[PDB]
Order: structure tokens, then C-alpha cells, then sequence
DNA sequence: TGGTCGGCGCCCGAACAGGGACTG
DNA sequence: CAGTCCCTGTTCGGGCGCCG
């Protein structure tokens, strides 16, 4: 009901966001422009000149099976510099419950957003520079009045008027958990779709006609979690058909230390040529079976602590297969998952490995209210040049590039 | 005169002062004019002269003007920049004469004395302050500051840039069908008009930048195609590059070198198959511009053979936005590549080259995609958009680079070129022990104190080797003994290894790498009919890893 | 006499940065 | 454990080209 507007300071000690416009296709620019006009033509940008130091990269994404399009605005560069205000002054607590809840809903209402105008002396910040085709006309700026998405403070400030909008629901239904996290919001709940469904339709008027507006679409990551450690099963065991389950039980040893190694190790101690078949023993035998126990169980050291960066490793499987693990300690993954090609999509390495970085977050959301720093497999440049083409998270993750060969056959391999 | 645009507000860098440098000496030349320009900007009110009260100044003087017979005054306000605040460049990037679109009607037309048209703050007028000195040096110089945007100050290209448009903005938003490809104060102006309506249409575009104060004086190209635009040619239905001269000599100079491969770079874009790899490598050694390099054969031909290339007149075609885009490589040697973008047969849109060896370890398949890469970037700079490939590797070749590949890694539609030399791999090392096969277990270590080392192997024939080791590394060890097992082995082998560093190294099926032993690993690799590697936990009590290990020790 | 500024391209060097293997 | 080394990347800035 717009009056007050809230003083944000950029955390002591810094400044701010000067990131350089890339590239963008004709798609996208006669996009970003016929928005960039709307949201001036009401006050939620104004144009700006150059002797605003400030900048911010934007950008289209078509949504998904939506023929509209959808501004975005990579603030990753600000949120960076201003977490303390939507960190230590304005926190969060831990919302486990919708972590079981069966059937949960993303809905994205940062919409609402722009109906509450931004401390002015904050502004300033808010800056981005449309682009021109082959560099006809010099770049276009704007800059920000009310709330931009993609914010953190957007809704660290929201988050007030928010919860009133939902109490003639929340409270006449507590069993359904409802989270909010950038620009979505989570509608966790534990009955069948045939009603949760509908129930979030409910959702939707209620949000509607109180002012807000909402434009494979349930979620429910427990059913699926972590994933096995699982291992070869032969009844013939070569040289290296064993020298390599050796190695891979070496290291799968630092994850669970209940491990053994010894009786498998010993079958051989010359240099034996590779191929010569030789399953060799009793307790070796027994072994194998027993490590193989362990990887059923559950391994132990597991800490999440909100006090740090959650990161992401992933794999690169073959058709369609990836591999993950989400964690904030060495050895010690918090959870570990596969991601498989979806049905009728083509293979294309950039196309799903971001796919899959979205899930990855999606659910880390949904199971910490964080996004964990994912390590990509990729190169740099690639990624950067098409990534964005296949995007439709109205946030995005941390990120860096990295490249390591899989030389225990991954732990984690079909 | 002097526009009506609203001016821009600039800051001082937070507590900090203008500038105060005096005048150093000027030619009675320079002098001479500096006073002759002012006289007419003061009158013109481009500057007021100011007294005592203005404790400031910074330098001044002038240099001459492309036609030149006009000067042009310049401040040296190198200070009052670094002083003054920070401002978000508005220039992304440069147009380029292939991304222009075939128009029916089209002039350009520079903007006289842009910089002195635009107002400076009332404010910030006071840094601005110079002086003029006098021929004899007596009596005192003048002193004044700019009410307009100086010659020279960090700021005025985005200021004048930035207010440009804004001055040109309703005109556009009127006549949208008009193209305009502004660029600082230059202006293109096309249109699909008759020279009736077009020419109609350009003097109204004249009288408004006029009426905001800005003038469009008879150095406007007309009828007078070829239009001359940012360093080409613009024909109705070709466009190119200007007189491209390059430096004659016979004693060269790292400076030249540079003027040279600079010069040669600008050319790149449309003189298919220029090369720079070797005379740029002829600047590895970090010294004085002045200092004289010596040029090699082996550079001394990329020069007369591109020297060469510039003796063929050529031309580019314009850019039709119904046909599609095509873009093809070819590989020029040395890890160098050279493509061209079109959409018409023999009818070039744009040329390009590529040489930019990333990594130690790479391929050509690896190269021939971060071009690709580049290709798609500023193809979609120029034309918005992404060009189907023509690709020197066969569908089959990359079907396998990349489903056994670790990392990601794509490429756009393409399709095949028969074409010499074509790309590929050169060795697909076994995913399985090769039976049959003398089986190595290699291994090597060095001392990090004395700097010298042991490399060797052992086989599942006995068979026993081992190398000395001098300057070698706990790396350039593992490897020189991956090196020997090979020449000690035959078509087929089998070695096991427990270092990562050199398995890694070479599951990336390198074919370069500036890596001298990496080198010979390889042609080795390519000469054998078969090779299969594992790896072993090193340092772990484990058959065959022991004895060599243990052999090799220090 | 050679001295300014903003954009972008290219080459190169240097300063970082992060792992893995060692040592102490 | 640290304190190292290797080796691999990234970044940033310098010089020149071209444009205004
Ligand atoms: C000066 C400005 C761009 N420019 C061109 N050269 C410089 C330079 N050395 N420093 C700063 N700016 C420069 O305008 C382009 P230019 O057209 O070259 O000069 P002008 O001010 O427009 O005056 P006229 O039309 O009579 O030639
Ligand atoms: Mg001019
Ligand atoms: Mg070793």
C-alpha cells in the first residue's frame, strides 16, 4: 500500500556493482526494450547517464512453454555487496518442514515487488545498460525506483507486508508450509495433487484479489535424496579388474572410514599381467561383500551449518548422466544425487548441464533455503556464451569452472 | 552555438581539489593558433576568461587535424582526471560496415565542433581552468575555463555521446523507419526512401540537430557514395577497407613490430588469411620499443607472404537479414585458423583469424571449437544472431570428442567440409587391458633439493629399466618414464600408472603442447597400434607399484 | 620536440589462484 | 599438521591497430 520506504546501507567497507553488459542476441534486446519502455512509462525505471559509475548485467529468458518473455538481472554482483542487510539485520530460520512435505509448488510473485518504491539513496545501484545491435546507438541506461527482482533485499524488505497478505491462509491451514526465497514462493503441502493442486489454485486468489499477481510443476526432492556408492559385481576378477576396484575403494575409504582394503589387496603382489583371471579368496571374497555393506549405510559427519558456503561438484556420466554432490565440507556431502537426460530432450552438454545446475539449486533451496557455489565441468567460455540460452531460474548461483578427470571411475558412475 | 541540453552533474573525487600545473614552453607555432582558437571560443562564449579568484590550472596545446591547415586545442587535463569521479562508459563496442543493411538511400555528415557544444556544469567550470603563454614569455599568459566540454577530459566522450542521443532521440522516435548509426559525433543516415523523401527527410534531421545546437557542415557526403564511414569504403553494394599501407623497411624495432602486426590485425577482417603467429612471437623478449629486434626466415616470410595478400585488392558485401548466416574455418598451420562469414558463395560478409594458443595441453579439436566460440560471440555483436558452421572435421570425428569427453562441450549446427587439412584425433587409447600385451608398471621420483631424479618401469616379463634424472621434477619424472616404455614397447603395450598429473595430461589426446617430453609421449602414442593406461593409488603397498617405485628411489 | 581522452581488437608479460605431491 | 614445491589456470595491465 506503498508509503515507507526502507534505508539500506552497502555494507561498510565496500562499494558497488560495475559489471559490463555482454553480449545479447536481436531476441533478446527488442525484448529487454519493449520492457524496459513498459517499466518506465510507470515509474518503475527511469534512464540514467554516464556519470553513474554503477552497473549490473541484464537480460531475457522466454519462459518455459510461456510465449511471453520475463526481464532478468544477473545482481549476483550486489546481493554479494549487500548481504548484511538481508543477512544479520534481517535473517531467516530453518522452514524443514516443506524438506518432508510431500508435494510442494514453486510460485513466483516477485512480481508483487514492484508496487513499493526503493530507498532512493539506494537506487543508484539498480543500474543496468541495455545494448544495440552491431552497435548502432551507444548503450541505454536505467536505474531502479521501486523494488528489482532478483534482489535479496527485494524481499528481506517485503517479507513484512508479505506475511500479513498471508495469514487468511496460512493460519486456516497450517498444514500446508509456505516459503518465500528471491522472487518464488514455496506451497508445500502433504496431500494428493488431485487437491494440492487445487489448493494452491485457492492460493491464487487469495494472492490475486489482495494485490499480487502470479503468471511437471510440483516438486517433492525427498522422494529421491542421496544415492548409492555402488560396485561392480563379476565371477571373474582380472589384474586391473581388481586394481581399479582397489583404488576406487581407496578413496571411497575417506568418505566412510569403515572401509577395509587388506584382503582385496593382497590377491596379488607381483607384476602380474593385467588380464590374467584370478578370483583369489575367502575373506578377500567375504570383504568385498562387507565394504560393499557399507556403502548401504548411511556415512556419519554430516553437519549443515548456515554459517557457510555450500558447494557442487558435478560429473559428466554419458548420455544424460550426471552426477553431483552438494556439500560444505571435504568428504563430507550433505547429499549426493544423478541427474538424467529428461525424456525426448537431445544431447547437448551446456543444455543439460545447466538443467541440471537448476535442480541442483531448486532442491538445495528447498533443503537449506541456500544455493550452493557450483564447480563446473565446462570451460569457461562455453559456458558463458550459451548458458544463458537455456536458463529459466529467475536467480542464479554462484559458479566457477573447473577441470578434473575421473580416475576412480567416479564413486558416483551409473 | 552552444545547446540547450541540460547539463550532466559531476563530482570531485570525495575530498579532493582541482588541478594546478603551469604551462610548460610551446613552439611560437602552437602559440600562435592556441590564442587565434580561443580568441573565437571566447567570443563564441566557449570559454570565459577568468581572474585571480580561480586557483587552477592545468596544460594546453594543439595538434593538427586529420585534412589538417586547422588545429585542434587540446588540455592536458591528465590530473583533473585522475582527481575527478568514475563514469560508466556508454560506447559498448564499434559498428561494422557488415552488419549494415542494403538501404535504398544513404549520407553521413560529421558534427562541427561537437565537443564545444555541448555545456559543461556551471559547477565543475572552475578545474577546467588553463593558461595561455605569450611568445616572449613576459608578460603574463591569458587565463581562462571552458563552459563546454574540453578536449581531453576523462569525461566528455560519454557526456557528448550520451547527450547525442538523448538531442536525437525525438527525431528518431518520429522517423522510425530511419537508421542511424551514431558514432561519437559522426552520423550515418539511411533510409529506403527515394532521393526525393530521403533527401527531404535528411535536411529535417539537419535543421533539428541545428535547432538543439548542433551543426551539420558541408562535409556531409551526399550522393557521394562512396560514403566514407569509420575507415572504409561504403559502396551501393560493397563496402571495404581503406588504403592499408604497411611500414617498408630493413632495420626493425620492437616498435615497428608492433605498428606492424597491429596494422596487419586491422586488415584480418577482410583480407582473407592473414597470419601474425610468428612475427608477434618475435615480441616474446620484453624490451625497449626502440630496442632492434632481429627478423627471422621463419618470421621474415609470414611478412612478404601476407605483404603479399595486401597486393590483391578486395572487398566485403553488406548483410541481408532474409538469407542465413554461414561462417567457415580452415586451419592455417600453427595452431592458427582463418574463417569467413557470409551467405552468398564467393560473396564475403567478413573474414577472421584465430591464433590464440590456450592451455599447454590441447588439441586441434579443442581449438577448432574455442574459434567456433569466438565466431558465435561477435557474430552475434554484428548481426544479433549465431551462423550455421562449415566445419574441416568430420560428423564423426566430434561424435566421439566429446560422448568421451569428461567436460562439457558443444557446438551450434554445422555441418562437414571436405576440405584439407581436416581435424581429428590422432589416438584413442584402449578402455580395456590389452591382452596379451607386456603390461608396465612405470614410475620415477627427484630430489627437489639437488634437482636430480630417477624414471623406470617394470613387466609381467621381468623385463627391468631405469633413467637418471637431472633438473627433473616430482612430475617430469613420472612422465620421461611413461616416455621410455613406449620406444621399449611395442605396437601394443600396457602400462599402469599411479600419478595423475601425466594420465590426465594425456586422456586429453594432446597433439601440441610447448611441453618438449609431452612432445615425443604423443608421436610415440600416434606410431603404436594400440596403448591402454591405468591408474594406481601410488604409495600404497600394491603388485607391480611396489618394485618399480622401490627400484626408482632417492 | 612530443604531450589528451573514451571504445574495441590483438599480442605479451606479470601478478595473482588453486590443486596435487613432497617435505618439515 | 603445517611449510613447501611443482603445474595449471585466471586476471590485470602495458604497447600497437582502428574509430571519433
Ligand atoms: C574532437 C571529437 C573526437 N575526437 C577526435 N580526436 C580526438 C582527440 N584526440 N581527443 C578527444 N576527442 C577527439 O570530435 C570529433 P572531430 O570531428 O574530429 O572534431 P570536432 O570537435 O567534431 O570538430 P570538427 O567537426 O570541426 O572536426
Ligand atoms: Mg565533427
Ligand atoms: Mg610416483
Amino acid at each position: 500500500s506503498p508509503i515507507e520506504t526502507v534505508p539500506v546501507k552497502l555494507k561498510p567497507g565496500m562499494d558497488g556493482p560495475k559489471v559490463k553488459q555482454w553480449p545479447l542476441t536481436e531476441e533478446k534486446i527488442k525484448a529487454l526494450v519493449e520492457i524496459c519502455t513498459e517499466m518506465e512509462k510507470e515509474g518503475k525505471i527511469s534512464k540514467i547517464g554516464p556519470e553513474n559509475p554503477y552497473n549490473t548485467p541484464v537480460f531475457a529468458i522466454k519462459k518455459k512453454d510461456s510465449t511471453k518473455w520475463r526481464k532478468l538481472v544477473d545482481f549476483r554482483e550486489l546481493n554479494k555487496r549487500t548481504q548484511d542487510f538481508w543477512e544479520v539485520q534481517l535473517g531467516i530460520p530453518h522452514p524443514a518442514g516443506l524438506k518432508k512435505k510431500k508435494s510442494v509448488t514453486v510460485l513466483d510473485v516477485g512480481d508483487a515487488y514492484f508496487s513499493v518504491p526503493l530507498d532512493e539513496d539506494f537506487r543508484k545501484y539498480t543500474a543496468f545498460t541495455i545494448p544495440s545491435i552491431n552497435n548502432e546507438t551507444p548503450g541505454i541506461r536505467y536505474q531502479y525506483n521501486v523494488l528489482p527482482q532478483g534482489w535479496k533485499g527485494s524481499p528481506a524488505i517485503f517479507q513484512s507486508s508479505m506475511t500479513k497478505i498471508l495469514e487468511p491462509f496460512r493460519k486456516q491451514n497450517p498444514d500446508i508450509v509456505i516459503y518465500q526465497y528471491m522472487d518464488d514462493l514455496y506451497v508445500g503441502s502433504d496431500l494428493e495433487i488431485g487437491q494440492h493442486r487445487t489448493k494452491i489454485e485457492e492460493l491464487r486468489q487469495h494472492l490475486l484479489r489482495w494485490g499480487l499477481t502470479t503468471p511437471g510443476y510440483e516438486l517433492h526432492p525427498d522422494k529421491w535424496t542421496v544415492q548409492p556408492i555402488v560396485l561392480p559385481e563379476k565371477d571373474s576378477w582380472t589384474v586391473n579388474d581388481i586394481q581399479k576396484l582397489v583404488g576406487k575403494l581407496n578413496w571411497a575409504s575417506q568418505i566412510y572410514p569403515g572401509i577395509k582394503v587388506r584382503q582385496l589387496s593382497k590377491l596379488l603382489r607381483g607384476t602380474k599381467a593385467l588380464t590374467e583371471v584370478i578370483p583369489l579368496t575367502e575373506e578377500a571374497e567375504l570383504e568385498l561383500a562387507e565394504n560393499r555393506e557399507i556403502l548401504k549405510e548411511p556415512v556419519h559427519g554430516v553437519y549443515y551449518d548456515p554459517s557457510k558456503d555450500l558447494i557442487a561438484e558435478i560429473q559428466k556420466q554419458g548420455q544424460g548422466q550426471w552426477t553431483y554432490q552438494i556439500y560444505q565440507e571435504p568428504f563430507k556431502n550433505l547429499k549426493t544425487g544423478k541427474y538424467a537426460r529428461m525424456r525426448g530432450a537431445h544431447t547437448n552438454d551446456v543444455k543439460q548441464l545447466t538443467e541440471a545446475v537448476q535442480k541442483i539449486t531448486t532442491e538445495s533451496i528447498v533443503i537449506w533455503g541456500k544455493t550452493p557455489k557450483f564447480k563446473l565441468p565446462i570451460q569457461k567460455e562455453t559456458w558463458e556464451t550459451w548458458w544463458t540460452e537455456y536458463w529459466q531460474a529467475t536467480w542464479i548461483p554462484e559458479w566457477e569452472f573447473v577441470n578434473t578427470p575421473p580416475l576412480v571411475k567416479l564413486w558416483y558412475q551409473l | 552555438p552552444i545547446s540547450p541540453i541540460e547539463t550532466v552533474p559531476v563530482k570531485l573525487k570525495p575530498g579532493m581539489d582541482g588541478p594546478k600545473v603551469k604551462q610548460w614552453p610551446l613552439t611560437e607555432e602552437k602559440i600562435k593558433a592556441l590564442v587565434e582558437i580561443c580568441t573565437e571560443m571566447e567570443k563564441e562564449g566557449k570559454i570565459s576568461k577568468i581572474g585571480p579568484e580561480n586557483p587552477y590550472n592545468t596544460p594546453v596545446f594543439a595538434i593538427k587535424k586529420k585534412d589538417s591547415t586547422k588545429w585542434r586545442k587540446l588540455v592536458d587535463f591528465r590530473e583533473l582526471n585522475k582527481r575527478t569521479q568514475d563514469f560508466w562508459e556508454v560506447q559498448l563496442g564499434i559498428p561494422h560496415p557488415a552488419g549494415l543493411k542494403k538501404k535504398k538511400s544513404v549520407t553521413v555528415l560529421d558534427v562541427g565542433d561537437a565537443y564545444f557544444s555541448v555545456p559543461l556544469d556551471e559547477d565543475f567550470r572552475k578545474y577546467t581552468a588553463f593558461t595561455i603563454p605569450s611568445i616572449n614569455n613576459e608578460t603574463p599568459g591569458i587565463r581562462y575555463q571552458y563552459n563546454v566540454l574540453p578536449q581531453g577530459w576523462k569525461g566528455s566522450p560519454a557526456i557528448f555521446q550520451s547527450s547525442m542521443t538523448k538531442i536525437l532521440e525525438p527525431f528518431k522516435k518520429q522517423n522510425p523507419d530511419i537508421v542511424i548509426y551514431q558514432y561519437m559525433d559522426d552520423l550515418y543516415v539511411g533510409s529506403d526512401l527515394e532521393i526525393g523523401q530521403h533527401r527531404t527527410k535528411i535536411e529535417e534531421l539537419r535543421q533539428h540537430l541545428l535547432r538543439w545546437g548542433l551543426t551539420t557542415p558541408d562535409k556531409k557526403h551526399q550522393k557521394e557514395p562512396p560514403f566514407l564511414w569509420m575507415g572504409y569504403e561504403l559502396h551501393p553494394d560493397k563496402w571495404t577497407v581503406q588504403p592499408i599501407v604497411l611500414p617498408e623497411k630493413d632495420s626493425w624495432t620492437v616498435n615497428d613490430i608492433c605498428k606492424l602486426v597491429g596494422k596487419l590485425n586491422w586488415a584480418s577482417q577482410i583480407y582473407p588469411g592473414i597470419k601474425v603467429r610468428q612475427l608477434s612471437k618475435l615480441l616474446r623478449g620484453t624490451k625497449a620499443l626502440t630496442e632492434v629486434i632481429p627478423l627471422t626466415e621463419e618470421a621474415e616470410l609470414e611478412l612478404a607472404e601476407n605483404r603479399e595478400i595486401l597486393k590483391e585488392p578486395v572487398h566485403g558485401v553488406y548483410y541481408d537479414p532474409s538469407k542465413d548466416l554461414i561462417a567457415e574455418i580452415q586451419k592455417q598451420g600453427q595452431g592458427q585458423w582463418t574463417y569467413q562469414i557470409y551467405q552468398e558463395p564467393f560473396k564475403n560478409l567478413k573474414t577472421g583469424k584465430y591464433a590464440r594458443m590456450r592451455g599447454a595441453h590441447t588439441n586441434d579439436v579443442k581449438q577448432l571449437t574455442e574459434a567456433v566460440q569466438k565466431i558465435t560471440t561477435e557474430s552475434i555483436v554484428i548481426w544479433g544472431k549465431t551462423p550455421k558452421f562449415k566445419l574441416p572435421i568430420q560428423k564423426e570425428t566430434w561424435e566421439t570428442w566429446w560422448t568421451e569427453y569428461w567436460q562439457a562441450t558443444w557446438i551450434p549446427e554445422w555441418e562437414f567440409v571436405n576440405t584439407p587439412p581436416l581435424v581429428k584425433l590422432w589416438y584413442q587409447l584402449e578402455k580395456e587391458p590389452i591382452v596379451g600385451a607386456e603390461t608396465f608398471y612405470v614410475d620415477g621420483a627427484a630430489n627437489r633439493e639437488t634437482k636430480l631424479g630417477k624414471a623406470g618401469y617394470v613387466t609381467n616379463k621381468g623385463r627391468q629399466k631405469v633413467v637418471p634424472l637431472t633438473n627433473t621434477t616430482n612430475q617430469k619424472t613420472e612422465l620421461q618414464a611413461i616416455y621410455l616404455a613406449l620406444q621399449d614397447s611395442g605396437l601394443e603395450v600396457n602400462i599402469v600408472t599411479d600419478s595423475q598429473y601425466a594420465l590426465g595430461i594425456i586422456q586429453a589426446q594432446p597433439d601440441k603442447s610447448e611441453s618438449e617430453l609431452v612432445n615425443q609421449i604423443i608421436e610415440q602414442l600416434i606410431k603404436k597400434e594400440k596403448v591402454y593406461l591405468a591408474w594406481v593409488p601410488a604409495h600404497k603397498g600394491i603388485g607391480g607399484n611396489e618394485q618399480v617405485d622401490k627400484l626408482v628411489s632417492a
